[PDB]
Formats: structure tokens, sequence, C-alpha cells
């Protein structure tokens, strides 16, 4: 996470990130719409910078700095990669969406008015069918990934110092190795709490409210799809338990 | 300072997300309410024992039952959440949400949580319920539903105004720390 982005999205909402002379320019509900985009896109930084976590901060000091084998780092951290992929390119398109709207001699003051069409085209076509074939094989992977950290904490003194050293900072205090699975888990099933609440807000322009209609669908869909394709995967669960899911 | 882990569920209206975000700022917002809860540690000393809380909501995962169950491991006490002007929310709770955490989370203790207290005096909630042959959830009611699912103890709570809100997560430590 970079200082610019940090610093674009430190205020607990988008009314106390613009100036105020700014802000008494909108309409109410320009305002609460603002609100709520603003914490989509605060929490998408918050998502990116627990996925750079995992993959720079614990699977990079596996490998470095205790030779794990990989195949035991991938069982821990499944398809990592390719989260931080999704995620941050969906992250740079918001971030992107922000900086055209800024005014011109200002870094803070701006205001996001078709933001449907960026989430309709997030969640639909080839990113779609990307999202759902990597949330459906890291969410089936979630227990052995929790199981298999257990056992390495529990029985490995090398891992465990690894463990306690890395995540004694304060700034790493909800980033456990367990709190950033659950967290990437919990992620996908935000979105439509969040696009819901941009609709309430965006009946402005017609053109927009079908946008977001269309968008809450599209998640919506990826979402039955993803929960469709989940079966947890069990290191010893032998065939003949697959059949009775 | 031991880790535990505590999972809040229940219905959607039932008020878990805003209970969580007003537990870890101790204020209910001013400027925002946050749509979503993402976690939070808590450092909480019950009775003379300091831990360190992790706090989880289920919201948005009520329709999704292969990936609401990826949110249960490890929980160390459960919250299982009503909204006191919902009885529909409350008869949700023995057949649907009580088997499932029973399933997920055995010998795990369970705190049934009223919340939104405040509007059980509320005039606008009493005239809505009366409409559909309704009235706001009365102590008795969320008690006897809490001796009938075997729940460890029954609390209620305003996010809004704040009361009972810290004596529900202290009694939850207590909870979490029991054999
Ligand atoms: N006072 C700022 C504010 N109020 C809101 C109500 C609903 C949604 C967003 C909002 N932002």
């Amino acid at each position: 996470s970079m200082e610019m982005d940090e610093k674009d999205f430190a205020a607990d909402s988008w009314s106390l990130a613009v100036d105020s002379s700014f802000l008494q320019q909108h309409k109410k509900e320009v305002m609460k719409q603002q609100d709520v985009i603003y914490e989509l896109i605060q929490t998408e930084l918050h998502h990116v910078r627990t996925l750079k976590i995992m993959t720079r901060l614990f699977r990079t000091g596996m490998l470095e700095e205790l030779h794990l084998e990989p195949g035991v780092v991938q069982g821990l951290f499944p398809c990592v990669d390719e989260l931080s992929d999704i995620h941050t390119r969906f992250l740079s398109q918001l971030l992107e969406r922000r900086r055209q709207a800024l005014c011109p001699g200002s870094t803070r003051n701006f205001v996001i008015h078709r933001l449907g069409d960026l989430l309709i085209s997030q969640f639909s076509g080839p990113s779609a069918e990307q999202m759902c074939k990597t949330y459906s094989e890291f969410c089936s992977r979630h227990s052995k990934a929790l199981k298999l950290y257990k056992e390495l904490y529990a029985r490995d003194k090398r891992f465990q110092q690894f463990i306690r050293k890395v995540t004694r900072p304060a700034v790493l205090k909800r980033h456990g190795v367990q709190e950033c699975i659950l967290l990437v888990t919990q992620r996908i099933t935000k979105y439509p709490l969040l696009i819901s609440r941009i609709l309430q807000h965006s009946h402005g322009i017609e053109e927009e409210r079908q946008d977001l209609t269309t968008a809450l669908g599209l998640v919506k869909e990826l979402l039955s799809n993803v929960d469709e394709g989940i079966y947890q995967l069990e290191k010893g669960a032998r065939l003949q338990e697959i059949y009775n899911r | 300072a031991i880790r535990k882990k505590l999972v809040i569920v229940g219905d959607g209206a039932c008020g878990k997300t805003c209970l969580l975000i007003v537990f870890s700022k101790d204020q209910f917002p001013e400027v925002y309410v946050p749509t979503v809860f993402e976690n939070y540690v808590a450092d909480i000393e019950v009775d003379g024992k300091q831990v360190e809380l992790a706090l989880w909501d289920t919201a948005g995962q009520e329709d999704y039952d292969r990936l609401r169950p990826l949110s249960y491991p490890d929980t160390d006490v459960i919250l299982m959440c009503f909204s006191i002007d919902s009885p529909d929310s409350l008869e949700n709770i023995p057949e649907k949400w009580t088997p499932e955490v029973k399933h997920f989370c055995p010998n795990v203790p369970i705190i049934l949580v009223g919340n939104k207290k405040d509007l059980r005096n509320d005039e606008h909630t009493r005239r809505e319920l009366a409409k559909m042959k309704q009235e706001p959830v009365k102590p008795e009611e969320g008690r006897d539903m809490a001796n009938r699912i075997g729940a460890f103890g029954y609390m209620e709570c305003s996010a809004k105004t704040k009361d009972g809100v810290r004596e529900v997560f202290e009694m939850a430590t207590r909870a979490a720390l029991q054999a």
C-alpha cells in the first residue's frame, strides 16, 4: 500500500476526505452516493493490502528465510498470485476513475458519476470467469490451508518463530495467517451490500440506476456459481468419502 | 493476553454489522455508518483476565450455504442475533441458525442477543408491526427462546445508544474463556 493511496483514503468518509467548501457545493443525495463509493474503494485498497501481506510478508518470507518446500507454501496460500492479479487490476480501474474525476488544482476533490459500467466490466466476460475459477479453487482449499498452518505452527520451532516475528508489529494485529485467509474468503460476499447501497443513492441518472442494477445481478450470479463449485478438500479423505457431501 | 475468536450470526436485518462497528469504535458513527465490517481484534479485560478478541461478521453470507461455514473454524464464542423490532428474526433462530451453529461449532457457547432494544417503545415501530398482527419482542420471549436453544445466556443491547453493548462483549469474552 503506497502512501499516496493511504492518504487519499485516510478519512472515515468521502464527506470528511474532500475540502468542506467542495462538500457544500453538493446535494445531500450525491454526498450519500459518494460516501458509499468511497467505502467500496477504501475496502478494496485494504483487501489488496491483505493479499500483499500474504504474498510478500508470509509466502516470500517462508520461501527465502525458512526455505520451505514450494508445495507446502502453495498449500498454505492457494491461488494468492491469481487473487492478487484480479484485485490489483480492479483497484487500478477504481483509482483511475477517481483520478480522472479530480478537479484541476486538487488531489482530493472529486465526484464519481459512472461506477456502474466499471462494475459491469469487472463482473462479466473473462474477468468474471477468472474470479469464479479462482474463488471456487481458493474457497475449496480453505480448510486444508488452516489445518496445514496449525500443524506447522505446533510442530515446527523455526516456523513458530517466523510467524511470531513477522506478526509482532501493531500494523499486523488483524492480519495473522488465518485472519488473512478469512478476510479474502469474506471479500466477495461484501460486494452485493456495497453495490445495493450505492444503487439506493443513484436514482438521479436513469442510465446509472440501470447499470448498477445489472452489476448487482452479475455479482449475485458470480457468488451463486462460486458457492455451487465449492467442496472442502481434505488431505487423507479417501475417495469413498467424496460421494456424501 | 490469550487470543479468542467471536463470530456473530443472524438474519440480515438483525443489526449484527452495526453492533460490531459500535463496539469496535466505542461510538455510534456521527458522520457515516459503514455498510460493511472487515474484522477487528479488541483488547478486553474481564474479571482480571486480558484477552485479544477477534471479531467476525457473517453479513452477506446468508444465501451462500457453502461459503458461510468457512467463517466458523476455531470459533470460541457465538453471538446469535435477532432484532427486538422483528419477531420474524426471532422465529428463524431455533430451526435455521441454531442447528447450523451446533453442527459447525459443537460445544461452543452461544449468547442469544436481542438487538435494537431502543425500538421496543418506539411508536413508529409499534404502528408498523401491528399491520402484520405483530409487536416488539418482549424480554421474556427472548429469555424463553434462549432457554429453548440451550444458549449460554440471554442479553439485550442497543447499538444506537450503546446501552448494553460493552456488557455483551465482556460476557462473550467470559464465555470464550470457560472449559
Ligand atoms: N452524513 C454523511 C452521510 N450520510 C449518509 C447516509 C447514507 C449513506 C451515506 C451517507 N453519508
